[PDB]
């Protein structure tokens, strides 16, 4: 096959820095201009960064012209993202794709996920929701919080974004994990 | 003079359109125009337009003032070829109204399934001298070689085109006249 | 200089829909577009390139036209696995960058009315947080009534019917009715 | 010289792809080079791609340092043709401007469609004289015969296609020439 | 010198419909045939020209015929979302004029 | 996208007289012939007025003869129809439409109402 | 160097399935591809050869497609009596020999000791029937 | 029209020997290049070894590169295998099968079993033929079960034959 697989992808607060990497297996990498093309949550495509086989001709989106530099190094296999001066828009997911003659842009990677906040960590406070029954998980952030009851399969809910930029999500039909935050919290309901 | 590379017009194997199932890709041809000249100065160009509202793009040299006149004739249109990457072929011919010190040869042939027919020799010698025996005189001890060698296109696997050409060799005989004034 | 296609478009099993994709001279006049596929929490994949050819894997349903600045997306024999987002790119010479299009949603029908259940809790424990659960609305997308008010963006559930939540703060009577297709579901909680 | 076997090319019956139901197999036609060279020495050849990315196989003698300039001319793909399996037609042609001491004939026509014109007789002679009344010398006492003859292809069954060739006759009369060394 | 097509056609879902055209030698004769198919409340739009030709964005289904001075439009695989008024137009030569004809509206 | 868009229709009085504007977007208007056609309510479409690029070739349906003129500003984008003497009949949704080579009438604005009543 | 193909697939009868097989430049490239049909217990049989082309007694149904260096298997008017393996082959140049895919079981999804089950399924593994001791 | 018949597939112990045959008969073998393609249970296909018609070219796969040889008789009208070194992976069927050029691989034979086992020739029990081995056994018939024994088992309801045990009782 032809396979491109992103990694670099994470958390920074604005005006942060990040560089996003692109392994390429499949085909001579060192032949193709190479693209970024990101899609900010919900909304749809929007191309970054071209660069040609020799690095000769380096393209830029304008929303990015002076923050963001696009690389490749022939040798390791690897298409490079330098993101300096993030911003909240900069939020999105960040594909990479290859550009061929006739067939343009045809084969893309699985996407890195860049999340740019103010936002700060807290931990997350578990409150019991009586009778049927659940639980609530309040005030939490980073994203990632999955909820458990010892094999009771039931429902858990997607989390929702506060303005604060602190998520919520609740549970009904309990174990709460949150590793950004150390907490392991059992509640009785 | 002969074009060089001929050959490499048997590359049916480069991303081409397969003509059918398991066809090798169709070959280069269709639209050609294999011309050249040999001046003692600037091949003179008249311009003619198939059609007279295209707008030819920034950065060629093209008929300007194009009227409905200059689909078919429009004397304002006169040029020299001067400049490389300049003059775009479809709107500028060889002005035979005026080209005494430049021997010109060239021909169109139009259809996208003309197929290519390139001789090459080392054994063929054109003479460039005119019913008086004189050949071009070369006006500031310059010697102006024109050449345009559109040998068809290329049929990329979707199916969309782009012309290709060909450099041309030319070897030219030269000898000094005596002239007055 | 930017590529319009419809946000939405919809069609009945077995028909035949048709996505449009609109630019200018800069972009689609001199290059072509491809249309990539892409399902929830999928990348985007090639559908059509160079305007209307199908790469190795793509069905014969799947077709496009261009006419000069313009080329659409022709999906015929539409069938549900055809449920997704379908994005519109081309490169423009002007901007010398790709240009895509908004993307366009593709619902398609057959799936019937469902019953948006709701699990209204009150408080617990200091502050006061407030939980309305909605879930399995095979429909899809739903409104909600009650400052403070934090609703979630529609969620597939995994026997395809689709669920939120909705979430309301207040400081130490109070319902949440909810709509869906035109037609109320409020629960009710009390001190 | 002449192609020897021409009418092999009528075997329309040998596993070929029938033209229509109840067809007689599609014949040998399309892209095909005619050429042949006689020299004192080596043929010397130019190379010129038609893709310079085109990765020319190990076994192969081709145009080595290949830039996209490989694809309309680039003077440092010289060579000799000095050994046989060895340098691909579509990517060297003679180099017209070497080969004093050969005189070459070829001739390129293009196109999936191409029917083969192959012309036999043992009563058409080519002379071999310059403008000045020489031909080529044979340097070491040797005698260089050059020659390409893709007829066209031969469509399988399937549709896959395969080049087929033919064998080339030389008969060169030579005399003796004083010369100083 | 007008162009004559039915005040009204109708058809069953999924059924082949055709609605004629017929002029003379001074219009259709002689000048090309758009069809534009119009919904009420909205303008109409381009849904053939050139007698027998589709612009980006109309279905297979739809499809013409011409024989000298006289044209058809088919509406095939009739949907209930083709239900309008269909407008035939032709230069005329001799009226130095666009001639239209009545429209054809569409029942399902 | 090739946008039209007209305006100035109005309620007038028999006698009236009306100014229509199309304002063109999407294309250069200075190189195609532009056309005015009417649709009286209930009623099939009727061509209005023709104008050349150059302003070199009007022409008009008989109906409105002596009492309408087509004009174009190439400058300003706009198609204009000067209406004079109006008539109950000239009551109708006025379209403005562009005419291309091969591909002749193809892209019409939204129209705008003209009503002639007392 | 390996031909890649789904370890399964399935479809409703009348439906169009489709069975990929994606090589490299060494074998899929350079070199065509025959599928083989193959029942279980019998021998595998040609279905097509030649990446597209149909010997006589393959159905108008059955057909393929070649994009460089990935091929695909066209099953149309998919039918019951199509369930079977359906295997990839081509020669690899690298290895001068022949390689396969892994096969694709395809399975048709219709209307129903053990003897004859429509469902699918019921020490032995269900044959087209199973058998039990002990 | 076509057809292959292999032969000379049983049961052989680790490190053992075997010889395969291909009849070939409704064309003229001798101007055909021949192929062995060998199937493990529940396993797809594995090419083994190539031969050209003259014998100028044979090729094998890597899996018996040094172990295995291919040979044809173009007097006899048949293709062998000559199987050295036999390992318990070496278990299969193992077809034969014809390329001709442009078709490529296209007929195939009925193919013949080799199994590579320690396990010695169980004889059955006869109907029910209970506690036998290896496979193939002759009689509406059921497959057989594969017991944790290692012994077959198989039915048929509506003469029993097991040629690996000369088994042949009525």
């Amino acid at each position: 096959e032809v396979q491109l697989v992103e990694s670099g992808g994470g958390l920074v607060k604005p005006g942060g820095s990040l560089r996003l990497s692109c392994a390429a297996s499949g085909f001579t990498f060192s032949s193709y201009t190479m693209n970024w093309v990101r899609q900010a949550p919900g909304k749809g495509l929007q191309w970054v960064s071209s660069i040609s086989s020799s690095s000769t001709y380096m393209y830029y989106g304008d929303s990015v012209k002076g923050r963001f530099t696009i690389s490749r190094d022939n040798a390791r296999n690897s298409l490079y993202l330098q993101m300096n001066s993030l911003r909240v828009e900069d939020t999105a997911v960040y594909y990479c794709a290859r550009y061929a003659h006739d067939w343009n842009v045809d084969y893309w990677g699985q996407g890195t996920l860049v999340t740019v906040s103010s936002a700060s960590t807290k931990g997350p406070s578990v409150f019991p929701l009586a009778p049927a029954l659940g639980c609530l998980v309040k005030d939490y952030f980073p994203e990632p919080v999955t909820v458990s009851w010892n094999s009771g399969a039931v429902h858990t809910f997607p989390a929702v974004l506060q303005s604060s930029g602190l998520y919520s999500l609740s549970s009904v039909v309990c174990n709460v994990n949150h590793k950004p935050s150390n907490t392991k919290v059992d509640k009785k309901v | 003079t002969e074009v060089i590379g001929v050959t490499s017009l048997m590359n049916v194997h480069s991303n081409g359109q397969a003509t059918h199932d398991n066809g090798a890709g169709k070959p280069v041809q269709g639209t050609s125009f294999h011309f050249f000249s040999v001046g003692g100065e600037a091949l003179e160009l008249q311009g003619v337009l198939f059609n007279y509202r295209t707008k030819y793009p920034d950065g060629t040299i093209f008929p300007k003032n194009a009227t409905v006149q200059s689909q078919v004739m429009n004397t304002e249109h006169k040029a020299y070829l001067d400049k490389n990457k300049a003059y775009p072929v479809e709107c500028w011919v060889p002005d035979p109204t005026r080209n005494e010190n430049t021997r010109y040869f060239g021909t169109l042939t139009g259809g996208e399934n003309v197929p290519p027919v390139l001789h090459i020799t080392n054994t063929a010698t054109t003479v460039l001298l005119d019913e008086f025996g004189v050949g071009p005189l070369c006006k500031g001890d310059n010697l102006y070689l024109s050449a345009v060698d559109v040998c068809g296109m290329f049929t990329n696997r979707s199916g969309s085109q782009q012309w290709r050409g060909l450099s041309r060799y030319f070897k030219v005989q030269l000898r000094k006249r005596r002239v007055k004034n | 200089s930017v590529l319009t296609q419809p946000p939405s478009a919809s069609g009945t099993p077995g028909q035949r829909v048709t996505i449009s994709c609109s630019g200018g001279s800069s972009n689609i006049g001199s290059n072509p577009v491809n249309w990539f596929q892409q399902f929830p929490g999928t990348a985007p994949k090639l559908l059509i390139y160079a305007n209307t050819q199908r790469p190795s894997g793509v069905p014969d349903r799947f077709s496009g036209s261009k006419s000069g600045t313009s080329v659409s997306l022709a999906i015929s024999g539409l069938q549900s696995e055809d449920e997704g987002d379908y994005h519109c790119a081309a490169w423009d010479d002007s901007l010398k960058g790709w240009v895509f299009g908004g993307g366009t949603k593709l619902t398609v029908l057959g799936a019937p009315k469902a019953n948006p259940t709701v699990t209204l809790f009150p408080p617990s424990s200091n502050k006061a947080t407030l939980v309305c659960l909605i879930s399995d609305f095979y429909p899809g997308a739903v409104t909600v009534a009650w400052a403070g008010v934090e609703t979630t963006k529609p969620s597939k559930q995994s026997n395809n019917k689709t669920a939120a939540s909705s979430y309301l703060s207040l400081t130490p009577s109070y319902s949440c009715q909810v709509t869906h297709e035109g037609t109320t579901v409020e629960k009710t909680v009390a001190p």
